[PDB]
């Protein structure tokens, strides 16, 4: 079967983005002993490590969404992956407010109209389980107390 | 009293000029300083929150009793919206 | 005029799900950073990228061999999924300005770059150039303002929208990371363009809707003669619990309804507990099969169905923001049956910029 590619962004310091850089439009294997990432059980944590220098990483969600197009003439273009997440490196820790671009910046707080975290439903998931192994329920609508 | 070229008009330009605050916004390479002002809603219009009491058994023998109160107005909401569908379930 | 890669034309389910369950309905165009059980990357611990520079010049290299082959025109490459890796070609990155908009590619859809030049009044130089892209020169301003003179627009164009799109430059820290089974892999990024309001040019169904319920028909039909023509036995034969590993949500009367012309089932002797094709029944071709459902129908179809979901989620002005109010005020406004307010709530920014396709008489 085919599975679809998982393309992500890193984010780097700058000095070290530059290493990288460099290391990368290089060319050789050497920039692969230099460069390796850790990712944590958490699922959010890591350490990207540059020339064998560990840096604190974090697994964020983007606010817009990105897509990786390649082509071959440079005029049409095809759609190889979607991204969402960033790794940079130096819950609502884990969103991104910003978008990548300059004009996109305080995007999710300005220019995005009001939207829902659809979480509520994964609480009330949990509710029903104590409800139904319960014996007796009883509920009212209150006030201030 | 125009009920024609006035709205058409009318329409044209908004539609116009707003395009072009847009592209005026997009293409900015201007850097932009890193929560916006908004409405604060009330524990719903009723400003009423929801308390649960659950009996349950101990091991061996016990019977106690839970009071839980949930003052999230989004978790009550699908919480009765649930419990009022069962009331028409049966 | 577009032409999407041979995966995407036939609809295969890698990039075309069939069936999208809740969590993955939330998390539409939005995929979330799996954990694999097998491979290289399933054990725990530091893991190497590795630096493609070598393969995309041996990519690229090759195929200009292959073009120059075929006569030295141009050539249609996209033939295999391996192709519409990220691996290899010049890849551009496209961000967009709305959070959920109204139609949105699938994996493996082609568009084209458009630079929409309006020449200065009397005499002008020529369109600015640009790196991607092919220039057209536009009296008629495809979307709803008009272009200054001597404005050139980049516009994305396929047969889903068309949106202006702006070039800018990646920022300095930022690389990409292409993760398989394998391993990591690492590609600098220049481009990265920003995709404006979408102007809509394909209608979202409803949900319940006759278009909705056809698609839904359809494409259930599609995955059957698909997975006939897969078949290796000679009287062709298929499981029905494959079709309800595809298809979950559906009913197996509906189902069965698809089986029942084109398929029998035999319960003893050979092929027992099998869908049996019926001798008699011509299995439709290739073009047949592609000519029933279009991948941009999929598109709608995904596009409504991940919005019933963020609105069953929530809970009037939500459900004008729904993708298919908003498709038919645009298209309807596009042939001049009525007009839009272009300040409402509609309006995916939140704030005075962009508009809001709801329609007024």
């Amino acid at each position: 079967p085919h599975e679809l590619e998982s393309q992500f962004i890193l984010r780097l310091p700058p000095e070290y983005a530059s290493t990288v850089r460099r290391a990368v439009q290089s060319g050789h294997v050497n920039l692969k002993d230099r460069l390796t990432i850790e990712l944590h059980p958490d699922g959010r944590h890591g350490i990207v490590r540059v020339d064998r220098v560990p840096l604190a990483s974090k697994l964020v969600d983007l606010p817009c969404v990105m897509e990786s197009l390649k082509t071959i003439d440079k005029k049409t273009f095809y759609k190889t992956a979607d991204i969402c997440q960033m790794l940079v490196s130096t819950e609502k820790k884990f969103i991104w407010n910003h978008g990548i671009t300059l004009p996109l910046k305080n995007v999710r707080k300005r220019r995005f109209r009001k939207t829902a975290k659809k979480d509520v439903e994964k609480e009330v998931k949990r509710l029903l389980s104590t409800d139904a192994e319960a014996v007796s329920t009883r509920w009212e609508i209150i006030a201030e107390d | 009293r125009f009920s024609v070229a006035e709205h058409q008009e009318r329409y044209k330009e908004e539609c116009q000029r707003i395009f072009d605050l847009q592209n005026k916004v997009l293409s900015s390479t201007e850097v932009l300083s890193t929560t916006a002002s908004v409405t604060s809603l009330n524990s719903s219009a009723t400003g009423r929150c929801l308390k649960i009491y659950r009996t349950f058994r101990d091991e061996e023998g016990k019977e106690y009793v839970r009071c839980e109160t949930v003052r999230k107005p989004a978790v009550i909401d699908a919480y009765v919206r649930i419990r009022t569908t069962k009331d028409e379930e049966f | 005029i577009i032409q999407h890669s041979i995966p995407a034309v036939e609809l295969r389910q890698p990039f075309f799900p069939t069936h999208m369950g809740p969590i993955k309905l939330r998390q539409f165009h939005r995929p979330p950073l799996k954990k694999y059980s097998f491979g290289a990357l399933s054990q725990p611990g530091p893991h190497s990228v590795q630096p493609l520079l070598k393969h995309i010049k041996k990519k690229a290299k090759m195929r200009e061999q292959e073009r120059q082959a075929s006569g030295g025109g141009e050539m249609f490459f996209m033939r295999t999924p391996q192709d519409l890796t990220g691996k290899d070609g010049d890849l551009i990155l496209a961000e967009y300005s709305e959070e959920n908009g109204p139609l949105m590619m699938q994996v493996g859809m082609a568009t084209k770059i458009k630079n929409y030049y309006k020449r200065k009044p009397g005499k002008d130089p020529g369109a600015p150039d640009c790196k991607y892209g092919e220039t057209v020169y536009c009296h008629t301003s495809p979307f709803l303002g008009s272009l200054h003179p001597g404005q050139l627009l980049q516009a994305f164009e396929n047969n889903l929208f068309r949106a202006p799109i702006y070039l800018h430059k990646m920022p300095e820290t930022d690389f990409l990371i292409i993760r398989t089974r394998q391993g990591y892999y690492i590609r600098e990024l220049v481009d990265i363009f920003v995709v404006g309001q979408q102007c809509p040019l394909f209608e979202v169904p409803g949900p319940n809707s006759k278009r909705a319920n056809t698609h839904i028909r359809d494409f259930l039909q599609v995955f059957i003669y698909r997975l006939f023509w897969k078949s290796k036995d000679r009287p062709r034969r298929i499981r029905m619990e494959d079709i309800k590993k595809a298809f979950p949500s559906h009913s197996e009367s509906s189902i069965r309804k698809r089986l029942k012309l084109c398929a029998d089932f035999k319960r003893t002797g050979m092929d027992s507990n099998w869908w049996v094709l019926k001798s008699d029944f011509r299995l439709p071709t290739e073009e047949e099969i592609r000519a029933m459902v279009s991948p941009e129908q999929c598109c709608a179809y995904y596009s409504m169905i991940a919005a019933e979901q963020r609105l069953k989620d929530a809970g009037d002005d939500e459900v004008r923001t729904a993708p298919w109010n908003t498709t038919r005020a645009f298209i309807a406004a596009m042939k001049g049956k009525c007009l839009l307010e272009v300040t409402g709530v509609a309006d995916p920014t939140g704030c005075g910029e962009g508009f809001s396709y709801v329609k007024i008489p």
